[PDB]
């Protein structure tokens, strides 16, 4: 149960995991001249942003409750990916995600990961009321869930992670491309997707194409000092392609 | 004109029927169907896919992700019984499952399930354990040699995460109906076939996660308005 | 047997491999589990009761409803179920009239598709009733149950179920940015009469030659926002589908 | 008669219906098609005609030929901002044009546009101009370089009248809706990229007409009966 | 459409009408008819059952098996009369008999009739009977040698059970009427050909017992709704 991992210059392994499945079987592509909307030769950064790229450290505890992001934006800041993004109106891209997670043969608990489409979040609060943009789009600092007190509630996503945030049961999850870290099973998960929407391409900063879930399924624990783990994500963007270049989007 | 007569059955709408129909927006095209990843014909795929059971429904844990999850204790010398449920596809918890709404969502369910057991328990740790069918007519046993009587499987648990074990088909008529009333289809039930063995100073607990789904056995018919959720008054926009 | 469910991939797949079977003829057809089957019956998707006001007959006795799948819980849960869905629509209307008055007369209605930027009706006797290109349509007591077939729509390859983000300067999060296709419209054709009466349409429709894209979890609990996914109700609490039991060692 | 029944959708007046009907004037025949010139088919041909944007819309000018045209200052020094557009189909300005109009009438739009300009000043007169399209998601331009990051053209003005260039189409979508109401599809912006030169006792002043056309690329669906114009009450006779 | 005219009989429901209809519940598909025994295409294979006349229609013997049964008196030297009955089928007692309910459900009948009777007696004992039918237009017998007259059979109770005989199809029409009002089918009569003979000291007395069935000549029309069983008021559930 060995991989490596290889795109655009930069590379990564587990040497306890299980291969990703790939999302419905469909390797990473770029667009179609068949299925195209966009007119121009689109933008291909290749190498220099089809390359990993990862996300500050979380951490977690037995009383942690779930973590996500929404794709593009959790990577606006990542480089070439990120201003070539913010400087079109519209592009498209896949990624294969790893979520780096060890811990010792003497832990146990278990999180799982879901790739996940629209994921259109529910508000928080009750009523005439729907997300607000600085929410929906956290950048790469993501939403971790917690107990309290964040501000702009009205405009807040809910909390409430069992109900997948938008009033679905969680553990039917699993319909979508996922994977478990088991602390047994594996040391690391993966997961690869080609692009996808109802449009040959999109625009990027005004829609999260895609998103990604990890969920403290079962609780984090040792009889160790070292109580708790850090988790980390990396992502390469997959066929990367940018198309109606301007100035850099605010 | 030809000379035609009108038989019964003209003249209604019913919101199951089949036809041709005429066109409001003539000359339309649609938009063409790009690549889409996600293609899907039939609902059995969705069976397909192992969901988890909400397998530990109480208060103490409904409101949360722990309701998916049973705890197991390493201190136990004793044969005795970990957890047991229905096997009727739309009976709780298993209703709440994607299978379950699927089946749900239908009157008439056919062919064998897929059952599915991760050991989360501390790497280091080791059980052998039982999972076991009870075909019905009788009551949900109460000895583990009960269900060693039942058809059953034994959990090697090496290195490999996970035992997958089926419930056979043992319906008397080729299908059963999704819901029973005043019915049944038979038990799932679990046990202790070794006591579990944590290392010493690890921690005094393990955790469980059971998953099921549609085998290719699988097939349901007369798609129903589901059981499964309720909508009271307007639906507010 | 044995495999890792943490891979993603379904589990141990085979029946076979721990019972010792006798051959079956397992000849049970999913035809029924079909997309074009259980997307393809229909159901109701909207209300439209209005009243015929007498006092100005002519700005009043007329109704809109944006057009929707998200405001009748059976066909939102058949749509509910994926990112993206593309059909074809049977589109089936059956009107009511409810007598307020010792009779009904003869009666008859318009309805007219409005698309987006079509002048949207202001009154009953609006030129906009007038529909050179438009889908207006026309029913009357004793006629039968009007029907149209309504192609595919979208600008894109298929109407999103959910989405993601906003109309570009950033409100209206999710479907209520994607799913402007305008509004349905009805009106009295009839003139002024002596007869209070109430209309009710109860408007149909059956998605076919359909197609659908990447399955979702279904909805866990009653709606609330059309639109948006919101669930968390105002003064009520989260009874979902899932029910309790005493312990989780007795069925 | 052969046994017939009836579905929904039967017994209503479609104003978008399609069908065969019976004749009101049997044995009538209509006059001979002469070969009159001026032949149509299709609304693209008139959408690839140019058409003047009044593009100076404002009081001072919109009851006369000046809402047209634009004057241009060789007095001035500078970079800066001659003027600048919407570029969405059915918004005003454009709209009022015949492809505005022709896109009044429809609901969907695709494809690229073509727009067109004339040096309308005195022949002896030099300039070199900036032309620039927007990428919306974005602010209109307020420097000269932001719209040389858009796409853009600099006119060599030449013994040739006209420059023309083109809106790329960069929709997300492979349409758009006709008319935005909370929606964009980017602007047009126009620039000193020298300044204008007269020779000496020259008119110290210079006139521009724009132009726009669809494309080849051009298409439209959604035909709808359009915003542009409105009827009060009866139509006098 | 089609130019099309209305004959009269549209738009009526007839119970016993015949055509197409439309579907309730479309792509739904039935269980396979697995090979069932007990096939039947017809109601002439019941016919062809033989069935027992409750023939001893009386107070004294109707809530009871004897009125499927006669007694015989070995003590008697005479050649009279033991039995008789009509043999219009759905007559009294016949009608009751099932070839009797299926023509009762019916209103033309015609072909022979099969008639079947067992010695029921002690082994030990020895008699030989008449068996006769009467061509109607005339009264029923009232000696031994009137129905020696028509057509008949003489019982050689051999070691063989069971006498087995035919009234021929005698009708005028190729039919008759299922039921008579005021007409007739004629008679079947019985009598003692010779004397009854039981050895000393056997039970004093003898039982018989007569089977009716259609012959392969047998066949019916005009089903009607019985006139055997009523209904009164509303079926409780």
């Amino acid at each position: 149960r060995i991989i490596q991992i290889t795109r655009g210059d930069s590379t990564i392994t587990s040497q306890d995991v299980a291969n990703a499945i790939v999302a419905y079987g469909v390797w990473p592509h770029y667009l179609s001249s068949k299925d195209a909307s966009a007119i121009d030769k689109p933008s291909q950064p290749d190498t220099s942003s089809n390359r990993f790229y990862t996300l500050r450290s979380v951490t977690w505890s037995s009383s942690s409750k779930g973590w996500w992001w929404k794709l593009p934006d959790a990577l606006k800041d990542m480089g070439i990916f990120g201003e070539n993004m913010f400087y079109h109106y519209l592009g498209r891209s896949g990624y294969t995600i790893h979520v780096q997670c060890n811990a010792s043969k003497f832990h146990q608990g278990t999180l799982i990961v879901a790739l996940i489409p629209e994921h259109q979040i529910a508000s928080a609060l009750h009523g005439n009321v729907n997300v607000g943009y600085n929410y929906t789009h956290p950048g790469e600092t993501g939403r971790e869930v917690k107990a309290e007190t964040r501000l702009n509630p009205d405009l807040q996503p809910t909390e409430e992670y069992w109900l997948n945030f938008d009033g679905t049961l969680l553990g039917n999850i699993t319909i979508f491309p996922h994977q478990f870290i088991n602390l047994r099973s594996n040391n690391s998960a993966t997961i690869i997707a080609p692009y996808v929407n109802a449009v040959p391409m999109d625009s990027m900063r005004s829609h999260n194409n895609w998103s990604l879930v990890i969920i403290p399924i079962c609780p984090l624990e040792t009889s160790s000092a070292i109580n708790t783990i850090p988790i980390t994500i990396s992502i390469s963007p997959m066929c990367a392609e940018f198309s109606g270049a301007r100035a850099k989007r605010q | 004109g030809l000379p035609v007569f009108i038989t019964p059955g003209s003249g209604q709408f019913l919101t199951t029927d089949d036809f041709q129909s005429p066109c409001a927006l003539p000359w339309y095209h649609p938009t063409k169907e790009i690549s889409i990843p996600g293609e899907v014909k039939n609902l059995v795929e969705i069976c397909q896919v192992d969901s988890l059971v909400p397998i530990n429904n109480t208060d103490t844990y409904i409101n949360s992700e722990n309701m998916y999850s049973v705890v197991l204790q390493s201190s136990i010398n004793a044969p005795d019984k970990i957890f047991s449920i229905r096997t009727d596809v739309a009976s709780q918890p298993l209703a709440t499952t994607l299978i379950g709404e699927i089946s749900s969502y239908f009157t008439h369910w056919t062919g064998s399930l897929r059952f599915s057991f991760m050991f989360c328990g501390t790497a280091n740790t080791t059980v052998k354990l039982l999972l076991a069918y009870t075909p019905p007519g009788i009551a949900e046993p109460t000895t583990r040699k009960d269900a060693m009587l039942g058809t059953h499987v034994i959990w090697d648990v090496g290195l490999q995460s996970t035992i997958s074990m089926v419930v056979p088909w043992i319906s008397a008529s080729h299908y059963r109906n999704t819901s029973p009333g005043r019915s049944t289809s038979g038990y799932i039930t679990c046990w202790y076939q070794t006591r579990l063995v944590i290392p010493p100073q690890t921690p005094p607990t393990a955790r469980l996660l059971c998953f099921v789904s549609g085998c290719k056995d699988f097939c349901l018919r007369m798609a129903r308005d589901t059981n499964l959720h309720l909508q009271s008054g307007a639906i507010a926009q | 047997a044995l495999d890792a469910a943490e891979t993603g991939h379904t589990s141990s797949v085979q029946p076979e491999d721990v019972i010792e079977t006798r051959y079956v003829q397992t000849s049970q057809t999913r035809d029924e589990m079909s997309l074009e089957s259980f997307l393809g019956r229909s159901g109701c998707i909207h209300e439209s009761k209005l009243e015929v006001t007498l006092a100005n007959y002519n700005k009043e006795n007329f109704t809109v409803w944006a057009i929707n799948l998200q405001e009748m819980a059976q066909i939102r849960r058949k749509f509910e179920l994926f990112t993206y869905t593309r059909f074809d629509s049977e589109i089936t209307l059956v009107p009511c009239i409810s007598a307020l008055s010792q009779d009904i007369g003869h009666i008859t209605m318009q309805y007219m598709y409005v698309p987006p930027g079509a002048p949207v009706p202001n009154s009953r006797d609006d030129y906009a009733w007038q529909s050179g290109t438009n889908a207006s349509v026309f029913w009357q007591h004793g006629q039968a149950y009007p029907r149209f077939s309504l192609p595919f729509l979208s600008v894109a390859s298929a109407y999103y179920m959910f989405y993601d983000g906003y109309d570009e300067q950033d409100q209206n999060y999710g479907t209520a940015n994607t799913n402007n296709m305008g509004s349905l419209c009805s009106r009295i054709v009839t003139e002024k009469h002596i007869h209070k009466v109430h209309i009710m349409t109860r408007i149909y429709h059956k998605a076919k030659h359909v197609k659908a894209w990447c399955p979702r979890p279904p909805r866990a609990l009653e709606y609330t926002r059309a639109h948006r996914t919101n669930f968390k109700i105002e003064d009520r609490s989260i009874q979902t589908a899932i029910v309790t039991r005493p312990i989780i060692t007795t069925a």
